[PDB]
């Protein structure tokens, strides 16, 4: 992976994620929403396995976005967990958790779950 | 309209 | 939050997490497993909301650990998603996702889900 | 399990669940919300393992509630998945998924996830 | 939904699910694994909203399979939670939880999470 | 106020 | 080879 | 014995 991960990825709803994978396991970049805009850009940070297994297994990885930038504060954070699979049609398959900040009476319904696939195309 | 969703 | 987050947290199974929360939303530190050992230490990185709502709502946050260090490679990554609640008995309540790297035939069972509570005590 | 499951269970938020576990794996009963009321009662149905392992392993089980009765329609359904553990302080530990009916534009945020523990006390 | 739900559904891995949706919210049928075989058949039971909203919203539903029949006992149960969407290309979109019976030392890793789409084709 | 929650 | 998976 | 679990 490593060099295979570095680049631009797109998901099925129109979001774009740009990432550098550093030599000792660091992921750093930006996430931007549909429309695409100077103001839908948010910082991302995560970690990946820098020595994956040599059989046809995927590379495990994860990252976080807090939904606050200079134009907007949505009082929430999303984590994606998944694996990179390389080759002709490389993709990242993930499941995600989105938690909102709540009062204690509302805490039982604070978290949504879903899934995304990212491609280079 | 949460920023994770489409659009905005 | 911010200064309220910075410190040592413990969960119900004996794991320890040490974190600095930086002024513009960065989380950085180390995670160590039960036993406690120079060799069960792993790097963590994440993001938190640095301007939370002024009512009694929690602060939303997330972080990632890739399970590789100089002594061990488990070919997997965990993301925690949750919120900090402060005061007399401060805690971080989370749900988590653990993905292993797999072959495509095994991909349907790659991910576990669970939940942790961290305290300062 | 079987006879061990049959009865009244209570969770940490004040909800009550009454169940019969039938000889060949069937679960049938009613769920009622906090307050407790003739009008917060909903039908439940599920399945459990009727020949569990003889070591100290739990009994795996699951059930569903659709949130419609004669007084109220909330256009949603919850599934609980977990295991029964018996003995002096018996409990059922679960994780759950709540899906609302949505338009296709809203489908990415249709599902919440959380967790409950039920006791006989 | 109701009559729209009743029938045979197929997922992306080769599994087949046959269901009757009863007039007051009951779902009953059988699930069979890839290969297709007299011995990969398991009982299912669940609930669905029998008066859905008249706008273009989906119908919310859920069901459970315990993985025990006359030929095999896998000591586990799966719940699916999701919604039916009708029309030309009808489908059921779901997320699922699979719990195994475990000892208490192993309970933290008892549950897998994933997702399926079922079609009539 | 969803029926799963407290109260109602 | 869990019965939920492919095959068996 | 995964490092997330108890012990090791």
């Amino acid at each position: 992976a490593e060099a295979g991960i570095t680049g631009t990825w797109y998901n099925q709803l129109g979001s774009t994620f740009i990432v550098t994978a550093g030599a000792d396991g660091a992921l750093t970049g930006t996430y931007e929403s549909a429309v695409g805009n100077a103001e839908s850009r948010y910082v991302l940070t995560g970690r990946y396995d820098s020595a994956p297994a040599t059989d046809g297994s995927g590379t495990a990885l994860g990252w976080t976005v807090a939904w606050k930038n200079n134009y907007r504060n949505a009082h929430s954070a999303t984590t994606w967990s998944g694996q990179y699979v390389g080759g002709a049609e490389a993709r990242i398959n993930t499941q995600w958790l989105l938690t909102s900040g709540t009062t204690e009476a509302n805490a039982w319904k604070s978290t949504l779950v879903g899934h995304d696939t990212f491609t280079k195309v | 309209c949460h920023p994770q969703g489409p659009p905005c």
